[PDB]
């Protein structure tokens, strides 16, 4: 039936008006001296606790004064304000006490809202505290989310004071999990040692349970260092995705010992012409084809941001016109390998160029043309506040401008107006630029001297920042004139490119190049074969970030050999 | 062409053979893809089993290192009447032996996986060896029919439309 | 042809050099 | 472009190659016509 909602809202606003002037107040709740007159029906039809307390037919339904203990006055006031309206005003300062009061009062709506709010607000500073909270209050979803977050950044959060005050079950369930993102077992060993020495008089009996969870006879990646590295070129990654899989889980190499440099191909293309905005991850070591889910809700024109902790992110976005410009934010995880929805921005960034300047992602322009107050708007990415504070905006429209941080100072070279993009002073001190006013200048983290190869015209200009000098190398080897499909990459902190200059058909000629700085010469690194690597585009996002091949969808879907000579 | 000259009937044959030929090329490149995936499968396995071998070797090295410890620094951990201090090599020995047993079982699992995948690969590898003479024979008959039957009033576009079905 | 046309030799210009 | 890939130079070479190729196709079909006329000639001379 179409239950009337027009009468429902008038009755609700009338009940609120009556409650504000204290009419028909039949119950009086006493919390730590403070009195609150209220109606029994509203508390019953909102909280299952009050419903059971009133429907019992005892003196609680007859006495007008009810003393509620272990309940905060502010939380009870917020609950009543929800009981008489339904809108919840939650904040990061009083969300845990509100959730405690709700679970003590059993308000399904408030409980679910606080649960989802805590889930969508797990950061790397409260992960352990929220995990302890969920363990104390038995919230399985929040507990699992906080456990995954701790496993993702264990080496960064095991120093917090909340980690040493954890219970025994939390320790034995965190250490036993094979999802610990640690490069060496010594980190987990020292974490267990500091945990057991934090409070010795109460944990002296748990030393056996502590030592039984740390893998000592694992010898994951040291045994390969003992015998030799003798294998096909860098085939240690194949052993990673082999020995790990088949393991009794007691000597298993932790997930952090599987993290290996991976080519995160965001908004990439595939052999299928329909999937021209899909995603195919690649390993520059094991030479294997993996699958990726770069588009979350078919979100295109986004901006990949890999943090130093290897956490790929996205900015702005564009859903297919139901392109419908959207702002839904998404964070690519590594353990679950999924995009996490969060607070949307105020400006739709069209394929933005952003980096973690000073460990802090900034929304360096990466928009369109039509107003400096609307587009080209550098913002800030509040990590713990999960907010998007606006900062000094980019003066002119600068598109296809690779954003590269240099000495904790963004040095984004534009068409022909480079500035001193400051991550602290937020100013545009015109920095040494060039004379070629062109964009499409591919550049990755190349250290002191950056190289903005590209111009759609592939001059390898040297970008000296310390000496503030301006030299030049040469050009990309081609024929009469090759097509500039420069894709500057940074594999394991190196000066390389993914030039896809199509020559003799074969989709695009994917040839990686070796850039010299001390010799300042011109060489070639590797040559990605087209037998597996099919159409991938000419200027698509190709970030490089350490990722687990075990968690990466292991799906090649690309037949190698073709063109049989049988005819 | 079974001594026929209806031209239209001879063309209908042409199409029937067209189907047979097309079906073959599809199964031919399918068998090629199977060959390639099986090749990379035994490659990923020959590397995993040699990794297993070298791990068993280094574990035997640790086993004899335990005997070396039974003469290096065991003098100050056995004559004192304590058992918790020796657990660093004594409780790390029995579980190492159990690890040896379970990785031997895992190696047997990988070996039976190898033989079963080799069986399921050779049961179709023999099909490749038998379908290729028939395939080239059908292609030779098609090429022979392309000299006479095609010159009896059929168009190249008609052949392409018969290639689609 | 995978070098001159790749540089920017328009097909119309190629026809002029193919016609003289 | 014979070690001269320099925009205008690369393209001027392309034109020289165009000439060379054109001269050949003309002499090629001319030699084909000569082949055909000589074929019919020896056929008429053998029937004679």
């Amino acid at each position: 039936r179409q239950i009337n909602t027009e009468y429902a809202v008038s009755l609700l606003e009338q009940l609120k008006l009556f409650y504000e002037q204290q009419l028909f107040t039949d119950i009086v709740l006493i919390v730590e001296g403070t009195e609150f007159p209220c109606h029994k029906m509203v508390l019953a039809t909102c909280s299952s606790y009050f419903r059971a307390m009133f429907m019992s037919g005892l003196s609680e339904s007859k006495q007008t004064h009810v003393h509620l203990r272990n309940v905060d006055a502010a939380t009870l006031q917020i609950i009543i304000t929800y009981a008489y309206t339904g809108n919840l005003a939650m904040n990061d300062s009083t969300v845990e006490q509100l959730y405690e009061t709700a679970c003590f009062l059993q308000v399904e709506d408030v409980l679910q809202r606080c649960r989802e709010y805590l889930i969508k607000k797990i950061n790397a500073e409260n992960c352990v505290r929220l995990l302890s909270f969920a363990d104390l209050f038995s919230c399985e979803e929040l507990k699992q989310s906080a456990k995954r977050m701790v496993e993702h950044k264990f080496t960064a959060v095991y120093h917090q004071d909340a980690f040493m005050q954890l219970s025994h079950d939390l320790l034995i369930d965190i250490l036993s999990s094979d999802n610990l993102n640690v490069e060496k077992e010594e980190t987990v060993r020292e974490a267990a040692m500091l945990w057991l020495e934090y409070n010795t008089e109460s944990r002296s009996q748990y030393l056996s349970s502590v030592l039984s969870q740390i893998r000592i006879d694992a010898l994951s990646e040291v045994t390969q260092r003992a015998w030799f590295q003798g294998l096909p070129p860098n085939d240690k990654s194949v052993v990673v995705q082999g020995l790990y899989k088949d393991m009794p889980k007691f000597f298993k190499p932790r997930l952090g010992m599987t993290k290996e440099e991976m080519m995160i191909f965001i908004e990439a293309s595939s052999e299928n012409p329909c999937s021209l905005y899909s995603s195919v991850c690649y390993s520059p070591q094991a030479e294997k084809v993996y699958k990726l889910c770069s588009p979350p809700a078919d979100l295109h024109k986004v901006g990949t941001v890999v943090t130093p902790d290897n956490d790929i992110y996205i900015a702005g976005g564009q859903v297919p016109l139901k392109f419908r410009t959207v702002n839904c934010f998404y964070w690519f995880d590594a353990q679950q390998n999924t995009w996490f929805p969060k607070t949307p921005m105020l400006f739709v960034r069209i394929k933005p160029s952003l980096v973690c300047c000073e460990g802090y992602i900034y929304a360096i322009g990466g928009d369109s043309v039509g107003g400096e107050l609307n587009r080209r708007t550098v913002e800030r990415y509040d990590t713990e506040k999960d907010e998007w504070t606006m900062v000094s905006p980019l003066p002119c429209a600068w598109q296809w401008s690779a954003a590269v941080v240099v000495h904790d100072c963004i040095y984004v070279m534009t068409l022909n107006l480079m500035y001193c993009y400051f991550p602290r002073s937020d100013s545009w001190v015109e920095m040494a630029m060039r004379q070629t006013s062109r964009s499409f200048a591919s550049a990755a983290a190349f250290g002191d001297k950056i190289f903005y190869i590209g111009g759609l015209s592939v001059t390898v200009e040297i970008y000296d920042v310390n000496k503030n000098e301006w030299k030049m190398a040469a050009n990309i080897p081609a024929k009469r004139y090759s097509d500039p499909c420069v894709r500057a990459v940074v594999i394991s902190n190196s000066l390389c490119v993914f030039m896809r200059e199509t020559h003799l058909n074969e989709r695009a000629k994917y040839v990686t190049y070796q850039y010299d700085l001390e010799l300042d010469r011109w060489s070639l690194r590797q040559h990605i074969s087209e037998r597996v690597l099919w159409d991938l585009g000419r200027d698509f996002r190709c970030t490089v970030g350490k990722l687990y091949p075990s968690c990466l969808e292991e799906s090649p879907w690309k037949p190698p050999t073709y063109l049989f000579s049988t005819d | 062409v079974v001594k026929e000259d209806n031209i239209e009937a001879v063309g209908k044959k042409l199409h029937e053979y067209n189907t047979q030929f097309q079906e073959k090329s599809r199964e031919y490149d399918r068998l090629y893809e199977e060959y390639t995936r099986t090749s990379q499968e035994i490659q990923m396995k020959r590397t995993a089993i040699e990794a297993f071998n070298e791990t068993i070797k280094i574990f035997e090295e640790q086993c004899q290192t335990q005997e070396r410890y039974s003469k290096e620094y065991i003098e100050k951990f056995k004559r004192e009447g304590n058992e918790k201090e020796i657990q660093r090599i004594m409780h790390n020995y029995d579980k190492l032996k159990s690890r040896i047993s379970e990785i031997i079982d895992s190696r047997r699992r990988l070996e039976e996986d190898l033989k079963k995948q080799a069986a399921e690969y050779r049961e179709i590898d023999k099909r490749m060896n038998s379908i290729k003479p028939d395939l080239i024979q059908l292609r030779k008959t098609r090429d022979q029919y392309l000299m006479w039957l095609t010159q009896k009033g059929v168009r190249q576009k008609k052949l392409n439309e018969w290639l689609g079905n």
